[PDB]
């Protein structure tokens, strides 16, 4: 029950874009496909239906695909009013949407994350609480995906993280929390933030021997 | 074509709410009507389903149980009678038409959504917020300090610096819904990292609602 399509595809403006959504045949291929706009604080719209098809009011340069157990949505040329959240959809005899794809009409290039990670202070530690702020900077386009780590070991516990919103340089910044235990944290040589973007992966990491 | 949610606001988990949708500008009556939700800021979470008569009724296995999706053709509106609500039910709720298209219920395709309204289930009174410092550790020839604004409830916290003499060099983070139905934010500030020692920062938090004035001078370690 989760359709597979990537975080961020990026193209210049008046080039093609691609947004893919691979999963299972149960999901995807039995089944009939549905491709959403979603601008920032705004509903979703709907693209494309029945995997192909479109209605009247869309531009004729937003196509639909489905071969088996993939389906593919396509922008020819990118225009700033492109930039949103992009999801596939589905139904099954409702169904699922996908993860979640962002479009970004590049005006810049791609400038990777400065991350800056920050720890519990002493005085959080202090209330039996203890929360890890990582914080992710100056980056184009603005699609991250945040994942923490105990050690080496993964962690899914406490994480709050916010989408991503533009500074005055125009690159996008966001943040990630960890709610820990004051316990955990004292019972870990290390945690550290991975933040993947745009296929590169970046990891702070803080001791609580510091 | 028009939708229009209604009914959202503030809830105690366990307790109930009962969200309307006056549709408007088609027939309702023979599509079906779809509920959506976004929890701030995921992707988009198909909640439940009800037909064009109300027979068939589906809802999502985090929503199986304990709400109860009906609607009423008479007014045009869409009824999301959720009861029992917990903290991950917390979302923008939409209503959803459905694409029933080309002859011979019924499909998962929607054409027209709703503005949405916010729900936000939250065990939680007004509760004031704590201010954490995050002392520098810094990246040369920069540094980095802020002020971690936790367990805060509700939703309009200002942060300044240094009594608004810092408005360069700063960058204040949305708020996010915490695993305790309360609310965080950052307040950074991107500084020389020479300037560490000698110049005093301060995050001027002030949560107006609950009436708190934080002011927490940050500084790095030792």
């Amino acid at each position: 029950s989760v359709l597979t399509q990537p975080p961020s595809v990026s193209a210049a403006p008046g080039q093609k874009v691609t947004i893919s959504c691979s999963g299972s045949s149960s999901n995807i291929g039995n089944n009939y496909v549905s491709w959403y706009q979603q601008l920032p604080g705004t509903a979703p719209k709907l693209l494309i239906y029945e995997n192909n098809k479109r209605p009247s009011g869309i531009p004729d340069r937003f196509s639909g695909s489905k071969s088996g157990t993939s389906a593919t949505l396509g922008i020819t040329g990118l225009q700033t009013g492109d930039e949103a959240d992009y999801y596939c959809g589905t139904w099954d005899s409702g169904g699922v949407f996908g993860t979640g794809t962002k479009v970004t009409v590049l005006g810049q290039p791609k400038a990777n994350p400065t991350v800056t990670l920050f720890p519990p202070s002493s005085e959080e530690l202090q209330a039996n609480k203890a929360t890890l702020v990582c914080l992710i900077s100056d980056f184009y386009p603005g699609a991250v995906t945040v994942a923490w780590k105990a050690d080496s070991s993964p962690v899914k516990a406490g994480v709050e993280t916010t989408t991503p919103s533009k500074q005055s340089n125009n690159k996008y910044a966001a943040s990630s929390y960890l709610s820990l235990t004051p316990e955990q944290w004292k019972s870990h040589r290390s945690y550290s933030c991975q933040v993947t973007h745009e296929g590169s992966t970046v990891e702070k990491t803080v001791a609580p021997t510091e | 074509v028009q939708l229009v949610e209604s009914g959202g606001g503030v809830v105690q988990p366990g307790r109930s709410l009962r969200l309307s949708c006056a549709a408007s500008g088609f027939t309702f009556s023979s599509y079906g009507m779809h509920w959506v939700r976004q929890a701030p800021g995921k992707g988009l979470e198909w909640v439940a389903v009800i037909s064009y008569d109300g027979s068939n009724k589906y809802y999502a296995d985090s929503v199986k149980g304990r709400f109860t999706i009906s609607r009423d053709n008479s007014k045009n509106t869409l009824y999301l009678q959720m009861n029992s609500l917990r903290a991950e039910d917390t979302a923008v709720y939409y209503c959803a038409k459905d694409l029933g298209e080309s002859e011979n219920g019924v499909v998962g395709a929607f054409d027209i959504w709703g503005q949405g309204t916010m729900v936000t289930v939250s065990s939680a009174s007004t509760k004031g917020p704590s201010v954490f410092p995050l002392a520098p550790s810094t990246s040369g020839g920069t540094a980095a300090l802020g002020c971690l604004v936790k367990d805060y409830f509700p939703e309009p916290v200002t942060v300044s610096w240094n009594s608004g003499a810092l408005t360069s060099g700063v960058h204040t983070f949305p708020a996010v819904l915490q695993s305790s139905g309360l609310y965080s934010l950052s307040s950074v500030v991107t500084v020389p990292s020479s300037s560490l020692g000698t110049q005093t920062y301060i995050c001027n938090v002030n949560h107006k609602p609950s009436n708190t004035k934080v002011d927490k001078k940050v500084e790095p370690k030792s």
